[PDB]
Protein backbone atom coordinates (compact mmCIF):
# COMPACT_ATOMS: atom_id res chain seq x y z
CA UNK A 1 0.00 0.00 0.00
CA UNK A 2 1.36 3.70 -1.27
CA UNK A 3 1.12 6.26 1.67
CA UNK A 4 1.68 9.79 -0.09
CA UNK A 5 2.55 12.54 2.20
CA UNK A 6 3.69 16.41 1.33
CA UNK A 7 7.25 16.91 0.53
CA UNK A 8 7.88 19.67 1.84
CA UNK A 9 6.09 22.02 4.54
CA UNK A 10 6.52 25.44 6.18
CA UNK A 11 5.71 25.89 10.36
CA UNK A 12 5.86 25.86 16.12
CA UNK A 13 3.35 24.06 14.27
CA UNK A 14 3.12 22.23 11.18
CA UNK A 15 0.65 20.14 9.35
CA UNK A 16 0.13 17.74 6.86
CA UNK A 17 -2.12 15.01 5.19
CA UNK A 18 -0.89 11.42 5.04
CA UNK A 19 -3.19 9.47 2.37
CA UNK A 20 -3.08 5.78 2.05
CA UNK A 21 -4.90 3.47 -0.46
CA UNK A 22 -6.72 0.87 2.13
CA UNK A 23 -7.94 -2.53 0.13
CA UNK A 24 -10.94 -1.69 10.21
CA UNK A 25 -7.61 -1.70 12.55
CA UNK A 26 -5.10 1.38 11.75
CA UNK A 27 -1.78 2.11 13.52
CA UNK A 28 -0.05 5.47 12.43
CA UNK A 29 3.47 6.33 13.50
CA UNK A 30 5.14 9.22 12.60
CA UNK A 31 9.15 8.67 12.54
CA UNK A 32 11.83 10.97 12.45
CA UNK A 33 14.68 10.45 10.52
CA UNK A 34 18.01 12.32 11.55
CA UNK A 35 21.02 11.16 10.16
CA UNK A 36 20.96 7.10 9.47
CA UNK A 37 18.55 6.76 12.59
CA UNK A 38 15.09 6.94 13.20
CA UNK A 39 13.00 8.02 16.55
CA UNK A 40 9.30 7.64 17.07
CA UNK A 41 7.73 11.05 17.48
CA UNK A 42 3.99 9.97 17.42
CA UNK A 43 1.68 6.80 17.69
CA UNK A 44 -1.70 5.76 17.72
CA UNK A 45 -4.35 3.41 16.77
CA UNK A 46 -7.97 4.63 15.21
CA UNK A 47 -10.16 1.96 14.47
CA UNK A 48 -12.23 3.54 11.23
CA UNK A 49 3.07 17.00 20.56
CA UNK A 50 0.82 15.85 17.55
CA UNK A 51 -3.14 16.00 16.30
CA UNK A 52 -4.64 13.14 14.27
CA UNK A 53 -7.98 13.07 12.42
CA UNK A 54 -8.46 10.10 10.02
CA UNK A 55 -10.75 11.46 7.04
CA UNK A 56 -11.61 8.06 5.34
CA UNK A 57 -8.50 7.07 3.86
CA UNK A 58 -6.19 9.97 4.77
CA UNK A 59 -5.19 11.52 8.27
CA UNK A 60 -4.48 15.14 8.97
CA UNK A 61 -1.58 15.33 11.42
CA UNK A 62 -0.68 18.03 13.10
CA UNK A 63 2.59 18.68 14.83
CA UNK A 64 3.88 21.50 17.37
CA UNK A 65 6.59 22.32 19.50
CA UNK A 66 8.95 22.60 16.85
CA UNK A 67 14.48 17.41 9.64
CA UNK A 68 12.39 14.29 7.47
CA UNK A 69 9.07 12.71 9.53
CA UNK A 70 8.17 9.76 7.43
CA UNK A 71 4.39 8.97 7.95
CA UNK A 72 3.70 5.13 8.95
CA UNK A 73 0.68 3.31 8.27
CA UNK A 74 -0.01 -0.24 9.21
CA UNK A 75 -3.49 -2.19 8.42
CA UNK A 76 -3.21 -4.61 11.65
CA UNK A 77 -6.80 -6.46 11.32
CA UNK A 78 -8.17 -8.14 9.62
CA UNK A 79 -5.79 -9.95 7.47
CA UNK A 80 -3.47 -9.65 5.85
CA UNK A 81 -1.29 -6.84 7.16
CA UNK A 82 -0.54 -3.99 4.88
CA UNK A 83 2.58 -1.37 6.08
CA UNK A 84 2.79 1.57 4.11
CA UNK A 85 6.05 3.92 4.87
CA UNK A 86 5.78 7.88 3.46
CA UNK A 87 8.41 9.26 1.16
CA UNK A 88 9.23 11.74 4.03
CA UNK A 89 7.82 15.08 4.66
CA UNK A 90 10.86 18.02 5.63
CA UNK A 91 9.35 20.62 7.60
CA UNK A 92 11.22 23.87 7.74
CA UNK A 93 10.86 25.88 11.41
CA UNK A 94 11.97 29.38 10.59
CA UNK B 1 0.26 -13.61 -2.17
CA UNK B 2 3.43 -11.97 -3.09
CA UNK B 3 6.06 -14.40 -5.17
CA UNK B 4 9.28 -13.09 -5.57
CA UNK B 5 11.79 -15.06 -8.15
CA UNK B 6 15.60 -14.29 -7.90
CA UNK B 7 18.42 -14.68 -10.98
CA UNK B 8 20.69 -16.02 -11.55
CA UNK B 9 20.57 -19.29 -9.50
CA UNK B 10 24.37 -18.83 -8.74
CA UNK B 11 26.73 -16.00 -9.32
CA UNK B 12 30.50 -17.68 -10.16
CA UNK B 13 32.74 -14.27 -9.62
CA UNK B 14 36.72 -13.48 -8.45
CA UNK B 15 37.53 -11.50 -5.35
CA UNK B 16 37.34 -7.53 -6.78
CA UNK B 17 34.79 -8.55 -9.61
CA UNK B 18 30.85 -6.64 -9.86
CA UNK B 19 28.37 -8.87 -8.21
CA UNK B 20 24.76 -8.14 -9.71
CA UNK B 21 21.63 -10.20 -8.74
CA UNK B 22 17.85 -9.33 -9.41
CA UNK B 23 14.71 -9.86 -7.95
CA UNK B 24 11.48 -10.16 -9.41
CA UNK B 25 8.21 -9.36 -7.68
CA UNK B 26 4.93 -10.55 -9.11
CA UNK B 27 3.00 -7.59 -8.34
CA UNK B 28 3.81 -3.94 -7.79
CA UNK B 29 2.72 -2.18 -4.65
CA UNK B 30 3.09 1.62 -5.24
CA UNK B 31 6.49 1.65 -3.05
CA UNK B 32 9.36 -0.67 -2.17
CA UNK B 33 9.32 -2.51 1.03
CA UNK B 34 12.34 -4.92 -0.38
CA UNK B 35 14.85 -6.16 1.93
CA UNK B 36 18.23 -8.32 0.61
CA UNK B 37 19.43 -10.53 2.99
CA UNK B 38 22.89 -12.31 2.91
CA UNK B 39 23.62 -15.82 4.77
CA UNK B 40 26.91 -17.04 4.97
CA UNK B 41 27.11 -21.04 5.71
CA UNK B 42 26.19 -21.84 9.25
CA UNK B 43 25.58 -18.05 10.02
CA UNK B 44 21.93 -16.29 10.31
CA UNK B 45 20.69 -14.32 7.75
CA UNK B 46 21.61 -10.97 8.16
CA UNK B 47 20.01 -7.63 6.58
CA UNK B 48 22.16 -5.71 3.67
CA UNK B 49 19.45 -3.42 2.01
CA UNK B 50 16.06 -2.16 2.81
CA UNK B 51 13.54 -0.08 0.86
CA UNK B 52 15.06 -1.18 -2.03
CA UNK B 53 18.40 0.65 -1.92
CA UNK B 54 18.99 1.42 2.07
CA UNK B 55 22.09 0.47 3.61
CA UNK B 56 21.28 -1.08 6.78
CA UNK B 57 23.38 -0.14 10.05
CA UNK B 58 27.08 -0.85 9.74
CA UNK B 59 26.55 -2.06 6.11
CA UNK B 60 29.72 -1.30 4.12
CA UNK B 61 29.27 1.68 0.96
CA UNK B 62 30.60 -1.86 -1.83
CA UNK B 63 27.02 -3.37 -1.33
CA UNK B 64 24.04 -1.10 -2.86
CA UNK B 65 20.42 -2.10 -3.92
CA UNK B 66 17.95 -0.39 -6.60
CA UNK B 67 15.01 -0.73 -8.57
CA UNK B 68 11.24 -0.13 -8.59
CA UNK B 69 8.11 -1.15 -9.40
CA UNK B 70 8.57 -5.52 -9.65
CA UNK B 71 12.15 -5.40 -10.43
CA UNK B 72 15.17 -4.89 -8.13
CA UNK B 73 18.86 -5.26 -8.05
CA UNK B 74 21.46 -6.12 -5.49
CA UNK B 75 25.31 -4.93 -6.47
CA UNK B 76 27.90 -5.61 -4.59
CA UNK B 77 30.69 -3.33 -6.33
CA UNK B 78 34.14 -5.05 -5.92
CA UNK B 79 34.04 -8.56 -3.71
CA UNK B 80 35.60 -9.33 -0.64
CA UNK B 81 35.95 -12.64 0.27
CA UNK B 82 33.82 -12.62 2.89
CA UNK B 83 31.03 -11.98 0.53
CA UNK B 84 30.73 -15.37 -0.79
CA UNK B 85 27.44 -16.52 0.82
CA UNK B 86 24.02 -17.01 -0.17
CA UNK B 87 21.62 -13.58 -0.60
CA UNK B 88 17.89 -13.61 -0.68
CA UNK B 89 15.68 -11.32 -1.46
CA UNK B 90 11.86 -10.18 0.76
CA UNK B 91 9.13 -8.27 0.24
CA UNK B 92 7.69 -7.01 3.94
CA UNK B 93 4.72 -5.06 2.94
CA UNK B 94 1.86 -7.13 3.45
CA UNK B 95 1.54 -10.72 4.99
CA UNK B 96 2.28 -13.51 4.50
CA UNK B 97 6.11 -11.79 4.27
CA UNK B 98 8.06 -13.64 1.26
CA UNK B 99 11.27 -14.25 0.41
CA UNK B 100 13.14 -14.93 -3.02
CA UNK B 101 14.48 -18.38 -3.40
CA UNK B 102 18.15 -17.34 -2.65
CA UNK B 103 21.50 -16.47 -5.41
CA UNK B 104 24.70 -17.75 -4.47
CA UNK B 105 27.82 -16.10 -5.37
CA UNK B 106 30.40 -18.82 -5.14
CA UNK B 107 34.55 -18.22 -5.73
CA UNK B 108 34.95 -18.63 -9.81
CA UNK B 109 37.60 -21.10 -11.03
CA UNK B 110 39.39 -22.65 -14.21
CA UNK B 111 37.40 -25.95 -15.41
CA UNK B 112 38.39 -29.03 -13.61
CA UNK B 113 36.99 -32.47 -14.25
CA UNK B 114 36.68 -35.20 -11.31
CA UNK B 115 38.39 -37.67 -11.10
CA UNK B 116 36.26 -40.88 -10.79
CA UNK B 117 36.24 -43.68 -8.31
CA UNK B 118 33.96 -46.47 -7.77
CA UNK B 119 33.44 -48.36 -4.80
CA UNK B 120 32.05 -51.72 -4.17
CA UNK B 121 30.08 -53.05 -1.10
CA UNK B 122 32.52 -54.30 1.53
CA UNK B 123 31.93 -58.25 2.53
CA UNK B 124 30.87 -57.45 6.01
CA UNK B 125 28.43 -55.19 5.25
CA UNK B 126 26.88 -57.87 2.73
CA UNK B 127 26.36 -60.03 5.67
CA UNK B 128 23.95 -57.55 6.47
CA UNK B 129 21.37 -58.08 3.47
CA UNK B 130 22.62 -54.81 1.71
CA UNK B 131 24.85 -53.42 -0.76
CA UNK B 132 25.92 -50.12 -0.79
CA UNK B 133 28.01 -49.23 -4.24
CA UNK B 134 29.84 -45.56 -4.15
CA UNK B 135 30.62 -43.29 -6.29
CA UNK B 136 33.18 -40.61 -5.68
CA UNK B 137 33.23 -37.88 -7.63
CA UNK B 138 36.69 -35.49 -6.69
CA UNK B 139 37.70 -32.13 -6.72
CA UNK B 140 35.65 -30.96 -9.67
CA UNK B 141 34.33 -27.35 -10.95
CA UNK B 142 31.67 -26.09 -11.90
CA UNK B 143 29.16 -27.86 -9.27
CA UNK B 144 26.85 -29.54 -12.09
CA UNK B 145 27.28 -32.73 -13.14
CA UNK B 146 25.20 -35.65 -13.75
CA UNK B 147 25.57 -39.16 -12.59
CA UNK B 148 23.92 -42.18 -13.62
CA UNK B 149 24.01 -45.52 -12.31
CA UNK B 150 24.10 -48.78 -14.53
CA UNK B 151 24.13 -52.14 -13.48
CA UNK B 152 24.55 -54.83 -16.34
CA UNK B 153 23.74 -51.39 -18.34
CA UNK B 154 20.41 -51.19 -16.93
CA UNK B 155 20.47 -47.67 -15.79
CA UNK B 156 19.20 -47.64 -12.67
CA UNK B 157 16.19 -44.91 -10.84
CA UNK B 158 15.08 -44.07 -7.43
CA UNK B 159 17.78 -46.36 -5.61
CA UNK B 160 20.50 -43.77 -5.14
CA UNK B 161 21.18 -40.38 -3.10
CA UNK B 162 23.91 -37.83 -3.46
CA UNK B 163 26.04 -35.62 -1.16
CA UNK B 164 28.26 -32.97 -2.41
CA UNK B 165 30.74 -30.91 -0.04
CA UNK B 166 30.92 -26.97 0.05
CA UNK B 167 33.90 -25.35 -1.75
CA UNK B 168 37.27 -26.21 -1.03
CA UNK B 169 38.45 -23.26 0.94
CA UNK B 170 42.23 -23.92 -0.55
CA UNK B 171 40.85 -24.98 -4.56
CA UNK B 172 37.47 -23.63 -5.06
CA UNK B 173 36.43 -27.21 -6.30
CA UNK B 174 34.22 -29.57 -5.60
CA UNK B 175 33.37 -33.39 -4.61
CA UNK B 176 30.06 -35.49 -4.56
CA UNK B 177 29.51 -38.70 -3.88
CA UNK B 178 26.64 -40.86 -5.22
CA UNK B 179 25.63 -44.00 -2.93
CA UNK B 180 23.56 -46.76 -5.05
CA UNK B 181 21.39 -48.89 -2.36
CA UNK B 182 20.51 -52.70 -3.41
CA UNK B 183 19.54 -56.04 -1.45
CA UNK B 184 22.08 -58.46 -0.96
CA UNK B 185 19.58 -60.29 -3.16
CA UNK B 186 19.51 -57.78 -5.67
CA UNK B 187 22.99 -57.24 -5.96
CA UNK B 188 24.40 -60.48 -6.52
CA UNK B 189 21.99 -61.06 -9.57
CA UNK B 190 24.08 -58.61 -11.57
CA UNK B 191 27.70 -58.82 -12.65
CA UNK B 192 28.94 -55.63 -13.45
CA UNK B 193 28.34 -52.12 -11.89
CA UNK B 194 28.33 -48.63 -13.98
CA UNK B 195 28.95 -45.58 -12.48
CA UNK B 196 28.67 -42.34 -15.45
CA UNK B 197 29.91 -39.15 -15.04
CA UNK B 198 28.95 -36.10 -17.17
CA UNK B 199 30.88 -33.08 -16.56
CA UNK B 200 32.05 -29.62 -18.20
CA UNK B 201 35.58 -30.82 -17.46
CA UNK B 202 35.05 -33.87 -19.71
CA UNK B 203 34.96 -34.28 -23.33
CA UNK B 204 33.13 -37.60 -23.02
CA UNK B 205 31.33 -39.12 -20.23
CA UNK B 206 33.86 -41.20 -17.99
CA UNK B 207 32.46 -44.17 -16.61
CA UNK B 208 34.32 -46.13 -13.90
CA UNK B 209 32.81 -49.92 -13.20
CA UNK B 210 33.54 -53.12 -11.52
CA UNK B 211 32.68 -57.08 -12.18
CA UNK B 212 30.88 -58.50 -8.94
CA UNK B 213 34.06 -61.21 -7.39
CA UNK B 214 37.17 -59.57 -9.35
CA UNK B 215 39.99 -58.07 -7.42
CA UNK C 1 23.48 -4.24 21.31
CA UNK C 2 20.30 -5.97 20.43
CA UNK C 3 20.49 -9.87 21.19
CA UNK C 4 17.95 -12.20 20.33
CA UNK C 5 18.79 -15.95 21.62
CA UNK C 6 16.19 -19.03 20.54
CA UNK C 7 16.22 -22.19 22.69
CA UNK C 8 14.04 -25.11 22.86
CA UNK C 9 15.04 -26.61 19.78
CA UNK C 10 15.83 -30.71 19.80
CA UNK C 11 14.49 -33.81 18.70
CA UNK C 12 10.29 -34.63 18.63
CA UNK C 13 8.17 -37.20 17.81
CA UNK C 14 5.79 -36.71 14.90
CA UNK C 15 2.36 -35.86 15.56
CA UNK C 16 3.65 -34.66 19.23
CA UNK C 17 4.28 -31.04 20.48
CA UNK C 18 7.40 -28.40 20.93
CA UNK C 19 7.46 -24.70 22.05
CA UNK C 20 10.56 -22.22 21.48
CA UNK C 21 11.44 -19.40 22.93
CA UNK C 22 13.36 -16.15 21.79
CA UNK C 23 14.77 -14.30 24.70
CA UNK C 24 15.38 -10.49 23.27
CA UNK C 25 17.21 -7.66 24.89
CA UNK C 26 19.19 -4.32 23.89
CA UNK C 27 16.14 -2.53 22.68
CA UNK C 28 11.95 -1.76 23.72
CA UNK C 29 10.75 -5.20 23.03
CA UNK C 30 7.04 -4.41 23.17
CA UNK C 31 7.83 -1.57 20.34
CA UNK C 32 8.39 -4.24 17.60
CA UNK C 33 6.63 -7.23 15.52
CA UNK C 34 8.50 -10.17 15.93
CA UNK C 35 8.51 -13.33 13.86
CA UNK C 36 9.75 -16.79 13.23
CA UNK C 37 11.33 -17.40 10.26
CA UNK C 38 12.66 -21.11 9.46
CA UNK C 39 14.94 -22.59 6.87
CA UNK C 40 14.92 -26.90 6.20
CA UNK C 41 18.11 -28.36 5.33
CA UNK C 42 19.84 -27.64 2.58
CA UNK C 43 16.33 -25.08 1.71
CA UNK C 44 15.66 -21.47 1.98
CA UNK C 45 14.15 -19.19 4.45
CA UNK C 46 10.38 -19.38 4.77
CA UNK C 47 8.26 -16.98 7.46
CA UNK C 48 6.20 -19.10 9.78
CA UNK C 49 4.49 -16.54 12.23
CA UNK C 50 4.48 -13.05 12.84
CA UNK C 51 3.08 -11.17 15.97
CA UNK C 52 2.11 -7.27 16.07
CA UNK C 53 3.68 -4.77 19.09
CA UNK C 54 0.93 -5.21 21.78
CA UNK C 55 0.51 -9.54 20.98
CA UNK C 56 -2.92 -8.93 19.99
CA UNK C 57 -2.01 -9.21 16.17
CA UNK C 58 -0.88 -13.09 15.16
CA UNK C 59 -0.25 -13.83 11.15
CA UNK C 60 0.36 -17.42 10.00
CA UNK C 61 1.72 -18.90 6.79
CA UNK C 62 -0.48 -21.51 5.39
CA UNK C 63 1.93 -24.15 5.94
CA UNK C 64 1.45 -23.73 9.88
CA UNK C 65 -1.70 -22.16 10.05
CA UNK C 66 -3.89 -24.29 12.54
CA UNK C 67 -0.60 -26.52 13.65
CA UNK C 68 1.75 -23.78 15.60
CA UNK C 69 1.06 -20.48 17.67
CA UNK C 70 2.74 -17.80 18.18
CA UNK C 71 2.92 -15.65 21.62
CA UNK C 72 4.81 -12.97 23.22
CA UNK C 73 5.33 -11.77 26.69
CA UNK C 74 6.17 -8.51 26.42
CA UNK C 75 7.31 -8.32 30.80
CA UNK C 76 9.30 -10.86 30.37
CA UNK C 77 10.47 -9.73 27.09
CA UNK C 78 10.07 -13.13 25.00
CA UNK C 79 8.76 -14.47 21.74
CA UNK C 80 7.13 -18.28 22.11
CA UNK C 81 6.72 -20.54 19.20
CA UNK C 82 4.33 -23.40 19.99
CA UNK C 83 4.57 -26.42 17.58
CA UNK C 84 1.74 -29.12 17.55
CA UNK C 85 1.08 -31.58 14.81
CA UNK C 86 4.56 -31.67 13.96
CA UNK C 87 5.98 -32.87 10.82
CA UNK C 88 9.16 -33.98 9.07
CA UNK C 89 8.92 -31.38 7.00
CA UNK C 90 8.49 -29.05 10.12
CA UNK C 91 12.61 -30.09 10.37
CA UNK C 92 14.41 -27.00 10.22
CA UNK C 93 16.73 -24.38 12.10
CA UNK C 94 13.91 -22.04 13.49
CA UNK C 95 14.99 -18.29 13.69
CA UNK C 96 13.55 -15.17 15.80
CA UNK C 97 13.76 -12.06 13.96
CA UNK C 98 12.52 -8.42 14.65
CA UNK C 99 11.20 -6.00 12.60
CA UNK C 100 12.60 -2.74 12.29
CA UNK C 101 10.58 0.19 12.33
CA UNK C 102 10.81 1.16 8.73
CA UNK C 103 10.01 -2.82 7.87
CA UNK C 104 12.52 -4.99 7.05
CA UNK C 105 13.51 -8.32 9.66
CA UNK C 106 16.71 -5.72 10.96
CA UNK C 107 18.02 -8.48 13.26
CA UNK C 108 18.04 -12.21 13.60
CA UNK C 109 18.68 -14.95 16.34
CA UNK C 110 21.09 -17.61 15.83
CA UNK C 111 18.45 -20.27 15.61
CA UNK C 112 17.24 -22.84 17.22
CA UNK C 113 17.22 -26.59 14.72
CA UNK C 114 14.25 -28.52 15.28
CA UNK C 115 14.04 -32.35 14.48
CA UNK C 116 10.84 -33.82 13.52
CA UNK C 117 11.86 -37.66 13.83
CA UNK C 118 10.63 -40.96 15.14
CA UNK C 119 14.15 -42.54 14.99
CA UNK C 120 15.70 -44.41 17.80
CA UNK C 121 19.15 -43.69 19.15
CA UNK C 122 21.63 -46.24 16.98
CA UNK C 123 25.33 -46.41 16.26
CA UNK C 124 26.50 -46.53 12.81
CA UNK C 125 28.22 -49.25 10.58
CA UNK C 126 31.35 -48.48 9.42
CA UNK C 127 32.35 -50.23 5.91
CA UNK C 128 35.70 -49.94 4.08
CA UNK C 129 35.87 -48.23 0.78
CA UNK C 130 38.66 -50.20 -0.24
CA UNK C 131 41.11 -48.88 -3.67
CA UNK C 132 44.12 -46.28 -11.76
CA UNK C 133 46.12 -43.22 -12.40
CA UNK C 134 48.74 -41.05 -10.12
CA UNK C 135 46.42 -40.84 -7.36
CA UNK C 136 43.89 -43.60 -5.30
CA UNK C 137 41.03 -43.00 -3.46
CA UNK C 138 40.06 -44.74 -0.06
CA UNK C 139 37.33 -44.11 2.28
CA UNK C 140 34.94 -45.23 5.12
CA UNK C 141 31.11 -45.55 4.63
CA UNK C 142 28.97 -44.61 8.39
CA UNK C 143 25.92 -46.00 7.42
CA UNK C 144 22.98 -46.84 10.12
CA UNK C 145 23.00 -44.09 12.59
CA UNK C 146 20.51 -41.17 14.85
CA UNK C 147 20.55 -38.68 15.49
CA UNK C 148 23.64 -36.55 13.90
CA UNK C 149 26.33 -35.87 14.28
CA UNK C 150 29.34 -38.73 13.44
CA UNK C 151 32.82 -36.82 13.33
CA UNK C 152 35.40 -38.89 10.89
CA UNK C 153 39.45 -38.33 11.46
CA UNK C 154 42.02 -40.19 9.54
CA UNK C 155 44.93 -42.01 11.12
CA UNK C 156 43.72 -39.85 14.19
CA UNK C 157 44.15 -36.98 12.90
CA UNK C 158 47.52 -37.05 11.21
CA UNK C 159 45.98 -37.52 7.80
CA UNK C 160 44.26 -34.33 6.62
CA UNK C 161 45.12 -33.21 3.46
CA UNK C 162 42.85 -34.54 0.37
CA UNK C 163 40.37 -35.63 2.80
CA UNK C 164 36.23 -35.05 1.77
CA UNK C 165 33.77 -36.06 4.45
CA UNK C 166 30.36 -35.89 2.74
CA UNK C 167 27.35 -34.29 4.67
CA UNK C 168 25.52 -36.60 5.63
CA UNK C 169 22.16 -38.03 4.29
CA UNK C 170 18.52 -38.50 5.63
CA UNK C 171 17.53 -42.07 4.30
CA UNK C 172 13.93 -43.35 4.02
CA UNK C 173 14.59 -45.32 7.23
CA UNK C 174 14.77 -42.07 8.91
CA UNK C 175 18.92 -42.81 9.61
CA UNK C 176 21.33 -41.26 8.66
CA UNK C 177 24.42 -41.95 6.61
CA UNK C 178 27.86 -40.16 5.61
CA UNK C 179 30.96 -41.20 3.88
CA UNK C 180 34.58 -39.45 3.96
CA UNK C 181 37.06 -40.10 1.53
CA UNK C 182 40.97 -39.46 0.95
CA UNK C 183 43.40 -39.48 -1.85
CA UNK C 184 46.36 -40.32 -1.65
CA UNK C 185 49.14 -41.24 -4.13
CA UNK C 186 48.56 -44.68 -5.78
CA UNK C 187 52.70 -45.39 -4.12
CA UNK C 188 51.66 -44.71 -0.81
CA UNK C 189 49.37 -47.72 -0.39
CA UNK C 190 52.06 -49.71 -0.09
CA UNK C 191 53.59 -48.20 3.15
CA UNK C 192 50.96 -46.32 4.56
CA UNK C 193 48.56 -47.68 6.52
CA UNK C 194 44.80 -45.84 6.40
CA UNK C 195 42.27 -45.67 9.65
CA UNK C 196 39.47 -43.98 9.82
CA UNK C 197 38.18 -42.75 13.25
CA UNK C 198 34.69 -41.91 13.49
CA UNK C 199 32.74 -41.37 16.53
CA UNK C 200 28.63 -41.17 17.35
CA UNK C 201 28.73 -39.68 20.92
CA UNK C 202 25.07 -40.27 21.49
CA UNK C 203 25.71 -43.96 21.09
CA UNK C 204 29.05 -44.18 22.52
CA UNK C 205 29.99 -45.64 19.42
CA UNK C 206 33.76 -45.08 18.74
CA UNK C 207 34.95 -47.40 15.75
CA UNK C 208 38.26 -47.28 14.18
CA UNK C 209 38.13 -48.95 11.28
CA UNK C 210 41.11 -50.01 8.97
CA UNK C 211 41.40 -49.80 5.13
CA UNK C 212 43.25 -52.46 3.11
CA UNK C 213 43.47 -51.76 -0.71
CA UNK C 214 41.97 -54.91 -2.48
Amino acid sequence: MHVAQPAVVLAGIASFVCEYASPTEVRVTVLRQADSQVTEVCAATYMMICTGTSSGNQVNLTIQGLGLYICKVELMYPPPYYLGIGNGTQIYVI
Amino acid sequence: EIVLTQSPGTLSLSPGERATLSCRQSQSVGWSPLAWYQQKPGQAPRLLIYGAFSRATGIPDRFSGSGSGTDFTLTISRLEPEDFAVYYCQQYGQSPWTFGQGTKVEIKRTVAAPSVFIFPPSDEQLKSGTASVVCLLNNFYPREAKVQWKVDNALQSGNSQESVTEQDSKDSTYSLSSTLTLSKADYEKHKVYACEVTHQGLSSPVTKSFNRGEC
Amino acid sequence: QVQLVESGGGVVQPGRSLRLSCAASGFTFSKYVMHWVRQAPGKGLEWVTGISYDGRHKYYADSVKGRFTISRDNSKNTLYLQMNSLRAEDTAIYYCARTGWLGPFDYWGQGTLVTVSSASTKGPSVFPLAPSGGTAALGCLVKDYFPEPVTVSWNSGALTSGVHTFPAVLQSSGLYSLSSVVTVPSSSLGTQTYICNVNHKPSNTKVDKRVEPK
